């Protein structure tokens, strides 16, 4: 409440006041990114849809059912496969608040202060309810507690800590649903993992043949192509390759293509960018094959 | 006598300087010179006194009784703790440890005078938790004719840079105004820990009360009958600053029992004040030499009790007291759980 | 003390800095001290 | 150290008996005591 | 009602008015009876003062502790405000409520008895620990693998039984500056003295109630400061007069040994994974709002959810309740529980292999 | 001509907890204050270390900062 | 006739009285909060958390949540935006 400086009367009253972090981690402008723009998940997108997106604006079914709906969603996977992008189309389709959370940025300074902000930050979700929290790289707060005499991290434990209580126990509010991609599910704590807290676990797995295309095709649209490019030969020369690492082979193929000075890219320029990105990247020296 | 108006602040006196001025440290924290009043018993401005203040001048005008300024208080009887030394069942030796050296200390310093013996002035009775540190304590303070200031450990910290060795210092010239009296800071591990971090203002301000207490301690005469008295769980997480002559010298070491003979005087001491039937053997309960300590060996007559209530009898039987035995020390684990190591 | 030698007692780096109450990064800090009030015995215990 | 300790349970020794002066037998029990204190604590 | 509202409407204008005349008054702590005129008060701000008392101001209720009004400008006693409760405490015990009842509880029963033994028992019937002559309990360290009804028994004892709760977080008593992690739990232990019974419930503890650390931090040596003045609020140089603490946590390992000291946590009730016919009791409770369609003997999915931890239960139901939207079917299957149940289980490979030991 | 932040490993091993993700955090964002900007994030070997797990949580805050 | 500039380079003229009579000067930094819809959240690092308008230099658009401002000494207003604080450590590791 405002109060006068001297008389100290109550002037006026004031909404809750968060955070200034937590005023910012709010997504503003939404991230231009449809579920057309990724290719070769149609399982985990229709698994995450289904799970975070419909009860939250059908809830009705699920009221009729006399059904919990699920709090969260984990999206643990390999490194590059999509377990951010997915969110970025997830925040991009979606009709509420959209909270964006770097798990490091939880991690403060002084004791109590990353558990008072992780408190505010869903304090804030059920300000403007409904909301989608992202907390993003949970193995940087998630891991397992553990005894220890000599020294330990028993800082950021309290962060972890008051994220489980926050998650489930007296507080539920049931309106707040948090995503969560993680990198390695292997460390995160037994607690963070149990069912009530993120009870969906959709795994990310490498993109199957025909998904390889999929992204091939996606992400060579701004660039300059040719009339000739077979997607399906480039996919299947592509073996164990995550995501990522198909957008990189678009980005050589036009780096190549534009330092031998043609002004489109062709099947050839494709090519030599898949020895470039692949574990080729030293090449060279044909000795004894 | 115009100064002394109704609003003052309370000033902690320092150093007299001169006949005439005197460096007091304002509650708000900063230290002044200022001029003391031409009126006032010049003979009473002992250091670490509890002086009144002008407002907005801060010039020394009045002295107040030295028993005013505490925030802690000497307990009293709405406070006097129920226990006592019949109660307090083994510790023997602890019990005759801590009576030389804290009761008859306080009573006749003329015999230890006499003698040539050093008088002690500090004790730390430490050992594993659990084992009745806190309860000899308690049991000294419901027969001692002496002031028992009971401060908390903890309770010194507190946001308002200051209010640390300010509050130190009053607590001791509190028992220095009761003499004889016996203070029983606790948990001093909480104030007293070896590892100190000289950038961030937690550490800089335990320090500072930490030398304030030091100081004090060290300014204690062959006079003033004033014992301290501090318990700990962890001995090893204490500054060494603290164990030297003149400081705390006496060390009290109360063992997690294992003899049978401390277990079973106990024993009888817990289960004399309950209902134990007639035909139940406490023998039967202490044939074998565990660890057990002093408060696990009172919380297992607890829990037979709360057995037998639930079988709704009102006196406990044999069969309850050894299933609580099976119940409250089951293991350590270690290695007895692997029977091949032996 | 009958060579009239200040006794130093140092015995740990974080005993000297609490005790003295100020920051130092290395242990050196109790020599400049100690260059100034000479004669000087530095005495360091063991276990 | 342990000589220290001798004497100055000694002088406590004289005082439990609530006596004046320190003597040869209040020596002994003070010097029984520190041993089986010193041996005890080796363990 | 124009003429009527619209002197209501002045009457408001009025009191804004009256308001506006009016000041404010600092508060303190009287500490002192220097004298009948002469009053040692501190203030919030921290200073002491000798402030003169008012004329009509009963001088006979002023002794250490009772909280007065201070005018700004003079200092001077002005009233005798009653005894005060911290924001962050009327934050703590006014939660919402919590609709579940025992009856949701499943399978836990025996651990029922252990905990209302000493929750219900003492705060009801104070005669049968006293001819036995038991000391009644104090705390009450609920423990268990995670997910088992650790919290929601709390929630349970809450909405049951009775007195007032105060629930406690872990991390929502530790603040950034000095000594306020230690002052919210004296506020915390002092509102139980003055609102006995009081069943003052942390939660989490495994924050603060780390095994001290020999060489820690600057950070984890304020924590244990709390974790002190919390220890010495249970055996100290005090009785707890009426006041019980229920205590739950994870691992009961990294816990401090002079927290686990019976005498200051008492009887330690644990809450095991569900066995059988108790997971049969949650597949009961959990699947009798949904819709069911279907002679549902959950015999099979008990024999298959070994190892489950109550809340996965729940688990197991939301997901054939999803697995019946994906038909568009209106209400669950018996043979839909079956495959949430095995995707349920499959994940379950992927939470650590949980292992604890009975205290 | 762009602006060319230059980054020691070692630099971004504070001492208090979290103080290398502030450290990376407001170096990020100076970076992104300017038009055009090179970092020369060197020797990354020191704030290099692959996720691991052994018991005792070593050296968490540097992982901590990395991510 | 070790802590000034020049004398042979002058350059210290005595017109700094101009540039000094102007108290405006003494501007409380603080990172304003809050834009409650016009009244300002100002929390001014540990004095205050006072509740500010505008001081009629910025326009009413200039000033978002984040940003420091140079908040006046007396009778407090948000006079000018500042530059967002970054920690000194992080300024020399720029080559020049
Ligand atoms: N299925 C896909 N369709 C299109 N692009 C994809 C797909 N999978 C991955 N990508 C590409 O991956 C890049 C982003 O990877 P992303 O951030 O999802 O990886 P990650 O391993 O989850 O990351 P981090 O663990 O650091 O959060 C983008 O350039 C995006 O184009
Ligand atoms: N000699 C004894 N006889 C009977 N009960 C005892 C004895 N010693 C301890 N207890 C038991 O100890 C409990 C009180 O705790 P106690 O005073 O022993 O703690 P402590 O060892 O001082 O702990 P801490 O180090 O945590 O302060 C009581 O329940 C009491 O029954
Ligand atoms: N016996 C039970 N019967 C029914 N539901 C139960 C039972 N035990 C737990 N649950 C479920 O557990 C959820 C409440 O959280 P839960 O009790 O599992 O947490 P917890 O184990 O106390 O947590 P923490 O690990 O944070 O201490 C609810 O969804 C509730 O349905
Ligand atoms: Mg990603
Ligand atoms: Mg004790
Ligand atoms: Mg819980």
């Amino acid at each position: 409440v405002g109060v006068n400086k001297d008389s100290y009367l109550i002037l006026d009253t004031l909404p809750s006041e968060f955070d200034s972090r937590v005023k910012a981690m709010e997504v503003d402008e939404k991230p231009t990114e449809t579920y057309s723009d990724v290719g070769g998940l149609d399982k985990q997108i229709e698994e995450l849809v289904e799970a975070i997106v419909l009860p939250m604006k059908r809830a009705d079914k699920f009221k009729d059912m006399g059904i919990r709906a699920p709090k969260g969603a984990l999206m643990y996977g390999p490194p590059g496969t999509g377990k951010t992008l997915l969110a970025r189309a997830c925040a991009a389709q979606t009709n509420a608040t959209f909270l964006k959370l770097a798990a490091p940025q939880l991690v403060q300074m002084y004791i109590g202060e990353g558990a008072k902000l992780v408190r505010d930050a869903f304090a804030l979700a059920k300000e403007k309810a409904p909301t989608i929290i992202f907390i993003d790289e949970l193995d940087a707060i998630g891991t397992k507690r553990f005894d220890s005499e000599k020294s330990g991290d028993r800082e950021v434990q309290r962060t972890m800590l008051e994220l489980l209580n926050q998650l489930d126990g007296f507080s539920s509010d049931d309106r707040v649903k948090v995503l969560a991609a993680t990198n390695r599910v292997d460390v995160l704590d037994p607690a963070l993992l149990r069912s009530g807290r993120l009870d969906r676990k959709i795994e990310f797995p490498l993109p199957s043949e025909d998904s390889r295309a999929q992204i091939l095709q996606i992400h060579s649209r701004k660039m300059t192509t040719d009339d000739d490019i077979n997607w399906q030969e480039l996919a299947r020369s592509t073996d164990e390759f995550n995501g990522a690492q198909l957008k990189a082979v678009t980005v050589e193929a036009g780096m190549i293509a534009l330092r031998n000075g043609q002004s489109s890219v062709k099947h050839e320029d494709f090519v030599e960018g898949i020895s470039e990105v692949q574990a080729r990247k030293s090449k060279s020296v044909s000795f004894y094959a | 006598k115009r100064i002394q108006s109704v609003p003052l602040v309370i000033g902690q006196f320092l150093e007299p300087i001169d006949q005439n001025t005197g460096i007091v440290s304002s509650t708000t924290g900063m230290s002044y010179v200022v001029r003391i009043l031409s009126t006032l018993d010049r003979e009473l401005l002992k250091p670490s006194m509890s002086v009144a203040l002008h407002r907005h001048s801060n010039a020394l005008v009045d002295i107040l009784p030295p028993d005013s300024d505490s925030s802690i208080s000497v307990m009293g009887e709405n406070e006097k703790p129920d226990v006592t030394y019949a109660d307090v069942g083994g510790l023997d030796m602890q019990k005759q440890e801590i009576r030389e050296a804290v009761e008859l200390p306080l009573v006749q310093a003329d015999l230890y005078e006499q003698i040539g013996i050093d008088p002690p002035r500090g004790v730390l009775l430490y050992g594993p938790p659990g084992t009745g540190k806190t309860m000899l304590v308690k049991a000294v303070a419901n027969s001692t004719k002496a002031a028992f200031i009971r401060v908390n450990g903890s309770e010194f910290v507190h946001k308002y840079l200051g209010e640390g060795p300010r509050m130190v210092r009053d607590v001791f010239r509190l028992a220095r105004e009761n003499a004889p009296s016996i203070i029983f800071i606790d948990e001093v591990d909480s104030i007293a820990t070896k590892r100190f971090d000289a950038q961030t203002g937690s550490d800089r301000e335990v320090q500072r009360i930490l030398i304030e207490l030091l100081t004090q301690m060290d300014g204690f005469d062959q006079s003033t009958n004033v014992k301290v008295i501090m318990a700990t769980n962890r001995a090893d997480t204490l500054d060494p600053a603290l164990l030297r002559p003149g400081r705390l010298d006496r060390k009290i070491e109360f063992p997690s029992l294992r003899d049978r003979r401390e277990r079973r005087l106990i024993f009888g001491t817990i289960a004399s004040k309950m209902s134990l039937a007639p035909e139940a053997d406490l023998d039967s309960l202490i044939i074998r030499n565990d660890s057990l300590s002093g408060a696990v060996i009172a919380a297992i007559m607890q829990e037979a009790g709360l057995r037998a209530v639930r079988k709704n009898r009102y006196v406990i039987l044999q069969s309850d007291l050894e299933e609580a035995y099976a119940t409250q020390v089951k293991t350590d684990n270690t290695v007895d759980k692997f029977d091949f190591y032996k | 003390h009958h060579t009239d030698c200040k006794f130093i007692r140092v015995s740990g780096a974080e005993l000297v800095q609490k005790y003295i109450g100020e920051g130092s990064r290395m242990v050196r800090e109790l020599f400049v001290m100690a260059r100034e009030h000479a004669p000087s015995i530095i005495f360091m215990d063991e276990i | 150290a342990d000589v220290k300790g001798v004497c100055t349970e000694a002088g406590m020794y004289a005082l439990r008996e609530r006596r004046i002066h320190v003597t040869q037998e209040d020596f002994e029990l003070a010097v029984g005591k520190v041993m089986n204190k010193n041996q005890e604590t080796a363990i | 009602q124009n003429i009527r509202d619209l002197e209501k409407l002045y009457d408001k204008t009025e009191n804004d008015i009256k308001a506006l005349q009016s000041i404010g008054q600092l508060i303190g702590e009287v500490m002192k009876e220097l004298s009948e005129e002469k009053y040692i008060v501190k203030a919030s701000s921290g200073p002491r003062y000798i402030v003169g008392v008012r004329n009509s101001v009963d001088r006979s209720k002023l002794k250490k502790g009772v909280r007065v009004t201070l005018d700004i400008t003079t200092l001077t006693i002005m009233r005798i405000l009653p005894r005060e409760t911290d924001p962050l405490v009327y934050n703590m015990t006014s939660f919402e409520q919590g609709e579940i009842t025992f009856d949701g509880i499943g399978g836990l029963t025996e651990q029922i008895r252990e905990l209302r033994e000493v929750i219900e028992l003492p705060l009801k019937n104070p005669e049968i620990f006293q001819r036995v002559g038991i000391k009644p309990p104090k705390g009450v360290l609920l423990y268990g693998p995670p997910g088992t009804g650790k919290t929601l028994l709390a929630k349970a004892v809450a909405a049951t039984i009775g007195a007032n709760f105060i629930f406690s977080p872990a991390s929502g008593i530790v603040d950034k500056y000095i000594g306020e992690s230690a002052r919210i739990i004296r506020e915390m232990f002092a509102y139980a003295k003055e609102h006995e019974p009081c069943i003052i419930f942390m939660d989490e503890v495994d924050a603060i109630g780390g095994r001290r650390f020999s060489e820690g931090t600057s950070a984890d040596r304020e924590i244990q400061r709390t974790l002190m003045e919390l220890l010495t609020q249970m055996d100290g140089f005090d009785n707890l007069g009426q006041t019980k603490i229920i205590m739950a946590t994870n691992r009961p390992d990294t816990l401090d040994p002079a927290l686990l000291r019976p005498g200051r946590l008492d009887r330690k009730v644990e809450i095991p994974l569900p066995n059988e016919a108790g997971r049969l009791e949650i597949f009961k409770i959990h699947t009798a709002k949904v819709k069911k369609t279907g002679e549902f003997d959950f015999e099979a999915a008990v024999k298959m959810s070994d190892g489950f931890n109550g809340a996965d239960i729940r688990n197991c139901a939301t997901e054939a309740g999803f697995f019946a939207i994906r038909d568009d079917r209106d209400h669950i299957n018996p043979d839909d529980l079956m495959k949430a149940v095995r995707k349920v289980a499959e994940v379950k490979k992927l939470e650590g292999t949980i292992e604890y030991q009975k205290l | 001509d762009a602006t060319f932040i230059r980054v020691i490993g070692s630099e971004l091993v504070q001492k208090y907890v979290g103080e290398g993700a502030r450290m990376v955090r407001e170096l990020f964002e100076m970076a992104r204050t300017k038009k055009a900007c090179i970092i020369f994030f060197d020797e990354i070997d020191a704030v290099g270390g692959a996720r691991f797990d052994d018991g005792a949580g070593g050296d968490n805050e540097v992982q901590r900062t990395m991510l | 006739g070790s802590d000034t500039g020049l004398a042979p380079s002058h350059l210290w003229d005595i017109m700094g009285d101009r540039q000094r009579l102007g108290e405006e000067h003494p501007l409380q930094v603080a990172r304003c909060t809050k834009i409650i819809k016009a009244k300002y959240v100002i929390n001014l690092k540990q004095i205050a958390k006072f509740v500010v308008g505008l001081g009629e230099r910025v326009s009413p658009t200039d000033i978002e949540e984040g940003m420091r401002v140079g908040v006046d000494r007396s009778k407090y207003n948000i006079e000018l935006p500042l530059p967002p604080r970054i920690d000194p450590s992080v300024t020399m590791m720029t080559v020049e």
